[PDB]
RNA sequence: AAGGCGGCCCCCUGGACGAAGACUGACGCUCAGGUGCGAAAGCGUGGGGAGCAAACAGGAUUAGAUACCCUGGUAGUCCACGCCGUAAACGAUGUCGACUUGGAGGUUGUGCCCUUGAGGCGUGGCUUCCGGAGCUAACGCGUUAAGUCGACCGCCUGGGGA
């Protein structure tokens, strides 16, 4: 009746556009496409490679739950962009909890600058930061043993482009 | 006999984009949530009711139902659900006149059948390799194109087809002779050509289930009545 | 410019009954009302309904019999470029009898056989049938 | 095209860099163009013709993809 | 306006970044990650063969690599990037 | 384009009310002026054939106005072209 | 039961690499001397395989025409490509004036009694489609009243 | 992504010459819509500004010409 | 309005569209004769003349080459004021009004919305492409109709001769 009015503006109040709402729900698995269902107009064609985890082999099986990504609709059959983006977000809430305490604490293992900083790669993603950034003084990590264990201290980002330079070594500071 | 609830859990009110859509399904469409075009479960069920029914009643006179859906999604599923009622389908690509042009595919379904006799009751073998493999390949073709269809013997009583859009062959071919077509129309699909149109997701692989479900439980009751 | 309203109403129900519409709203006349009213008796429309009082808006409902429409044809006769008025005994049969003509007499407008049956004749607005 | 040589910069890196400056400046192409008079109805024409060949290969193309090869 | 006044930043001549490749055109690869600019790395580089290489079957899609500047035109907004660096 | 002022004050002597406006006999008066303006311009400018386009538009909107006002009301009309000018 | 009529045969022609291959066409129309009329325009080497093909589709594909007694229930016109046809009802006795094709097709269908011409093209084919398009059209009283909602009596 | 939609400018300045600097090419060429992806009601003002400044030497018309 | 109109600045000037209101109160639509505007070439008188270039000249090419190609080159192209009144002056589609499924854009307004951002939801004008019903000899047209209608005008009646 009006029973689908309100179940359908329900549905709205219980669903949004990004892949925030951990939703989806593994529901066949063949190498190489896993396929979820959050909720959407058809099932997703996600690739295994959104889905293994730092080492090159998958992590979950059927029924498991991942929000995706949204805001683009029908290249012509299917939905979606990649949960693996969705993912990104967390990273920014992490690297956004440093501002409450003025300290974002991991492990930040930076060997070298590709372009001028230290790369320092968080769980499964590397990020780059500029020069400064891999080390709080003129330590430099060339002569500490390679791909060294600290956490990153944020020396600088670039807060549109997605550039973050982090801290290595030196807890003390 | 199919809830709304139900329904809505599998993803049948979902459709497709505002852009596919055709406006000769404007009545069965409610609205459009992020841009993407949601089906009218309220206007969808009793029709689909409707549909069972009319389904359950052929089966009764002993009708035989052809289920067709060439998606390659849902052509493991069709087939089961034709299995578990007895029933014939069309789970590969509809070969173009399977119904209108019966009488040569019955030639078709007959070197078939005798291909199978001799792959599996003659029990000779002994046959030159690659001659052999080449007549494997041959029932291996028939078999994936006419397999559901080779006991049906004349032409079917009904036929329940997964999408109007991607099957319009099909259900050209069933309006040509005059047979009952139980169509899953999707928001992008043409109503026109079908008789008991069901307003639903063909796309999604669980509301496709679920409507391949409802259909053989109906078919099967009719066969008990 | 609009010059002939009846025309209009005509082919404004045409399309709608080419097109599948349910209702065929447009601005009133007194004449289209009548009109209206006509194939209403008749059986060609469900309802007509004019609402508003400035400027009130005539809503004919169409009628649609086994998927079809009911108003298989409807043409315009007499139209301002070129009247036409038809005695009594010249008033015409649609369809061999199974259409009307809508007819304006001296009592008011009404179909053929009516105008027939009274005795006077007028001038033709349109065949429906 | 105004190109200077970098300190201790390779020549023919230097040449590469003022090939890519002059292409993007569209210099050669203007040059041909001006060689001879085209006529207006013959400009309006190709601008024309050549943007009906864009649409098509845009659209139509996007069309046929939609369906496999094999 | 926002990228492209102060350009200066990954310019100088081959700083290198990380970026995530978005559609790869035939003749292209489209890498552009730096805050809503556009870089091509289109054919010629990505590997160590030139013409027979068709980027689709030598990269990826959707995918951060190893790619810097090599040159900025910072009027006709085109970055021409790198990868066989 | 005549002036705002100008326009406002051609308003206010025709027109009854002088928020009216849209008075036929404003509406000619106002017409009348602008002609009378572009009589000037097209001295200077007699290659200037599209802005005499548009003149003559108005010139021919006029004559309609003043047809219209005769056949409504006579006895307006003629003072509307005493206090005009306009030989017809 | 079933009375055919082959309207026309025709000679038709495909130039190929040697020549020209020659075949023909056959247009036929069936009908049970009632309502049930239909048409079929069959091709083939040979005329009378041709012809035997024509008839073959004329038997299936068929359709119902409503005939008040010999004649027809009111003045219809019918249009198909060039063919524009006019055919009126007129009283038991005055046979089927119509010409060529259309006559045939009027035959067939049981009409015994009619006044028809045939303007614009007359090319067979398309007339005898025009022809059962008008026919198809026609209505009845019975139907019209039922369209209408009223009685037979009151639409007279 | 047009910058002047987004500052939501009423109108482009000739005067405002590095802003210019960023739409006009190395050599001198007023940079099209497609490259700076500028709106095209903005585009022709930001050109006729382009223009009045190379008339008050402020731009240059080219990169070769003294 | 069509013909057409392209650096920048100023002066004079015509139209279009939107936003709300306020006013006038059918004042409207179409138009034979009539009047005006009307590319290019062309004409007249007076200026101008860089480039380009009918004509013309030479060099090639060729069987010939009163052409194509090359080297030159004058009317003309440019300006002023007159005339000419035609073009595949084409959307080969008269003007005005009404009505009839959709999609993807472009351009130019404008209302609301947290512009939380380049956006979100509308609502007007002009416009490009695709396509439904319907229409069409077919090709195709398809809310900018070649659909469904009304008003007025223009025009056609076998090819040639013309």
């Amino acid at each position: 009746e009006s029973f689908a009015q309100l179940f359908e503006e329900s549905l709205k109040e219980i669903e949004t556009r990004p892949g925030s709402i951990v939703r989806g729900v593994v529901v066949a698995i063949d190498k190489d496409v896993v396929l979820v269902d959050a909720g959407l107009k058809s099932e997703s064609a996600i690739p295994a490679e959104q889905f293994k985890n730092a080492q090159g082999e998958l992590e979950i099986q059927v029924g498991d739950e991942v929000d995706v990504a949204l805001d683009a609709v029908e290249d012509g059959f299917g939905e979606t962009l990649l949960s693996r983006e969705k993912a990104k977000r967390h990273e920014a809430w992490i690297t956004l909890e440093k501002a409450y305490e003025d300290a974002e604490t991991v492990t930040g293992v930076i060997n070298g600058k590709v372009k001028g900083g230290f790369t320092v790669e968080l769980n499964g993603i590397r990020a780059f930061l500029p020069g400064s950034l891999v080390d709080v003084r003129p330590v430099r990590d060339t002569l500490h043993l390679e791909g060294k264990e600290l956490e990153f201290k944020v020396i600088k980002l670039d807060q549109k482009r997605n550039n973050v330079v982090v801290s290595r070594r030196a807890v003390i500071e | 006999t199919v809830s709304m609830r139900d329904m809505l859990k599998a993803g049948v009110h979902f459709g497709h984009q505002t852009r596919y859509w055709n406006p000769k399904m404007k009545p069965f469409i409610f609205g459009a949530r992020n841009k993407v075009h949601i089906i009218n479960l309220e206007k969808t069920v009793p029709m689909f009711n409707e549909a069972l029914a009319e389904l359950n009643k052929i089966a009764s006179r002993k009708g035989k139902i052809l289920f067709v859906g060439t998606k390659r999604a849902a052509s493991e599923a069709v087939k089961d659900a034709a299995l578990s009622c007895d029933q014939f389908f069309v789970n590969h690509r509809w070969l173009g006149g399977m119904l209108t042009n019966w009488k040569t595919v019955r030639q078709s379904i007959k070197r078939l059948k005798d291909l199978e006799t001799q792959s599996q009751d003659g029990t000779f073998d002994k046959l030159t390799k690659k001659e052999a493999l080449m007549r494997t390949r041959e029932l291996e073709k028939l078999e994936n194109s006419l397999g559901g269809i080779k006991d049906m013997g004349g032409l079917p009583d009904a036929l329940f087809v997964i999408d109007a859009d991607h099957e319009h062959i099909a259900i050209k071919e069933a309006n040509n002779l005059g047979i009952p077509v139980f169509a899953i129309v999707d928001t992008n699909s043409d109503p026109d050509g079908v008789d008991f149109v069901i307003p639903g997701n063909d796309d999604a692989i669980r509301a496709v289930t679920l409507y391949l479900g409802a259909v053989a439980a109906t078919v099967r009751e009719g066969r008990s009545q | 410019s609009m010059q002939d309203p009846i025309a209009d109403m005509l082919t404004r129900i045409r399309n709608g009954q080419a097109a599948n519409k349910a209702a065929v709203t447009m601005p009133s006349s007194k004449l289209k009302v009548a009109i209206a009213n006509v194939l209403k008796e008749e059986g060609f429309i469900e309802d007509f309904k004019v609402e508003g009082d400035t400027k009130p808006e005539l809503e004919l409902t169409l009628k649609y019999f086994q998927g079809k429409a009911v108003v298989e044809s409807i043409q315009r006769v007499s139209r301002p470029g070129l009247r036409i008025y038809k005695r009594k005994d010249e008033l015409p049969k649609v369809m061999a009898g199974l259409g009307i003509a809508v007819v304006s007499t001296s009592k008011g407008v009404m179909t053929d056989r009516a105008a027939r049956q009274a005795g006077l004749g007028g001038e033709i607005i349109c065949y429906v049938a | 095209p105004v190109i200077k040589v970098r300190e201790n910069e390779p020549f023919d890196v230097a040449l590469r860099r003022f090939k890519r400056s002059c292409e993007k400046a569209g210099v050669l192409a203007e040059v041909r163009r001006r060689e001879f008079y085209e006529k207006p109805t013959t400009e309006r024409k190709r601008a024309k013709a050549s943007a009906v060949k864009r649409h098509a290969k845009k659209l139509a193309r996007e069309n046929a993809r939609r369906t496999r090869l094999y | 306006e926002d990228p492209w006044v102060a350009i200066a930043k990954r310019y100088p001549e081959g700083t290198k970044l990380t970026g995530r490749v978005t559609n790869l055109t035939d003749y292209g690869c489209f890498v552009e990650i730096e805050e809503g600019v556009e870089g091509l790395v289109h054919v010629s580089e990505m590997d160590w063969t030139n013409k027979n290489i068709h980027p689709s079957k030598v990269v990826n899609v959707g995918d951060v690599v190893e790619v810097m500047v090599l040159d900025i035109d910072e009027e006709r907004r085109r970055i021409s990037l790198g990868l066989k660096q | 384009s005549l002036s705002t002022e100008a326009t406002a004050k051609i308003v206010s002597e025709f027109g009854r009310d002088a928020n009216d406006t849209g008075s036929t006999e404003v509406q000619v008066a106002l017409l009348t002026a602008q002609i009378n303006h572009l009589q000037g311009h097209f001295a200077e400018h007699k290659k200037d054939h599209h802005s005499r386009r548009g003149l003559l538009r108005m010139v021919s909107q006029r004559r309609k106005l003043l047809d219209y006002l005769k056949r409504k009301d006579v006895a307006r009309y003629t003072q509307l072209i005493e206090r005009l000018g306009l030989r017809r | 039961e079933l009375q055919e009529k082959l309207i026309a045969v025709n000679r038709v022609s495909k130039t190929v690499k040697g020549g020209r291959i020659f075949s023909f066409t056959a247009l036929t129309v069936v009908g049970d001397g009632n309502g049930r009329v239909g048409f079929g325009y069959g091709k083939a080497r040979e005329v009378p395989a041709a012809i035997q093909k024509a008839m073959e589709k004329a038997r299936r594909n068929m359709i119902n025409v409503a005939l008040n007694n010999g004649t027809l229930q009111h003045p219809v016109k019918g249009v198909h490509t060039g063919s524009r046809v006019f055919m009126q009802p007129a009283s038991e006795g005055t046979g089927i004036i119509a010409g060529g094709a259309m006559r045939a097709v009027l035959e067939v269908a049981g009409v015994h009694n009619v006044l028809a011409k045939a303007y614009g093209s007359t090319n067979p084919i398309n007339v005898v489609r025009a022809t059962i398009d008008g026919l198809e059209n026609m209505n009845s009283p019975e139907m019209v009243a039922a369209k209408r909602g009223k009685s037979v009596e009151e639409i007279l | 992504f047009c910058r002047f939609t987004a500052e939501g400018v009423q109108e482009i300045d000739y005067k405002d010459i590095a802003t210019l600097k960023n739409y006009i090419t190395e050599s001198g060429k007023i940079v099209p819509s497609r490259i700076t992806g500028t709106r095209a009601k903005y585009q022709r003002q930001l050109a006729r500004a382009i223009k009045r400044a190379r008339y008050l030497s402020l731009l240059p018309y080219t990169d070769r010409h003294q």
